[PDB]
């Protein structure tokens, strides 16, 4: 589901 | 005909986002100081690559108007674009000078990484197509930039949107291609070109990796989510 890509996209 | 001074603006603001990349030499030397095992070429790879996802991420979060899109879209787009820009790195770091013979060093140790022989050839003569074209780091930049927003993409819901935050990169890229390179006024056109050429490794991206003469493929759980592996 790209769990990782959508944090990274997601933070900040 | 010269760039505007929003052109100007998007350019540095790409360039120095782009600018935020691994150091080309610290990749080069390592290949370069001594032949490693194809067991010890996979795992810089794989440390290679997640890194270069990392990077690719920030990046494209920084790209005008991005943060702007669709939550679904903005995982299309990267995902869709993630190997192919890494393969514009390596092409990019491929090109870079190097002293006498080393660039034909670099070569024959890439050529003995690892990889799969079947991948060499189509991987190699992209990397030299690039080179003959002699890209600037700006164009490196853009054409990264271009690749990400590329609405052509399959899973792209709204493909305009994209199209509104492409053109300008398009736009700025071409007016480089005419005011740094008026004796060559096809350019423009070749650069685009190379771009088609890039979404040739997308069909076997798996497999180059899965296909890696090692006996156990290992990856990280990022690498996992972008590359379509394990
Ligand atoms: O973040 C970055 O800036 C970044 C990230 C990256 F991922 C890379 N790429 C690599 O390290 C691998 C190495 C990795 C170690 C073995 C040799 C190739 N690499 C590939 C290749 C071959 C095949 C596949 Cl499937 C992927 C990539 N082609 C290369 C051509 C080169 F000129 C070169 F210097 C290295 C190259 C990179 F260059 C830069």
């Amino acid at each position: 589901d790209h769990q990782l890509l959508r944090y990274l996209l997601d933070k900040d | 005909m010269e760039l505007t001074p929003d052109q100007q603006t998007l350019l540095h603001f790409i360039m120095d986002s782009y600018n935020k990349q691994r150091m080309p030499q610290e990749i080069t030397n390592k290949i370069l100081k001594e032949a490693f095992s194809a067991e010890e070429n996979f795992l810089i790879l794989t440390e290679m690559a997640t890194n270069h996802v990392q990077v690719l991420v920030e990046f494209t979060k920084k790209l005008p108007g991005f943060q702007t899109l669709d939550h679904e879209d903005q995982i299309a787009l990267l995902k869709g674009s993630a190997v192919e820009a890494m393969f514009l790195r390596s092409a990019e770091i491929f090109n870079k000078k190097l002293p006498s013979g080393h660039s034909d060093l670099l070569e024959a140790r890439i050529r003995n990484s690892g990889i799969s022989d079947e991948y060499i050839t189509p991987m190699f003569s992209f990397y030299k197509s690039i080179g003959e074209l002699k890209m600037t780091q700006e164009e490196y930049a853009l054409l990264t930039a271009i690749v990400i927003l590329s609405p052509d993409r399959q899973y792209i819901k709204d493909r305009e949107a994209v199209e509104k935050l492409q053109e300008p990169l398009l736009d700025v890229l071409q007016k480089l291609c005419k005011i740094h390179q008026p004796e060559n006024p096809q350019h423009f056109a070749c650069l685009l070109g190379r771009l088609t050429e890039l979404r040739t490794f997308n069909h076997h991206h798996a497999e180059m990796l899965m296909s890696w003469r090692v006996n156990d493929h290992k990856f990280t759980p990022l690498l996992c989510e972008i590359w379509d592996v394990q």
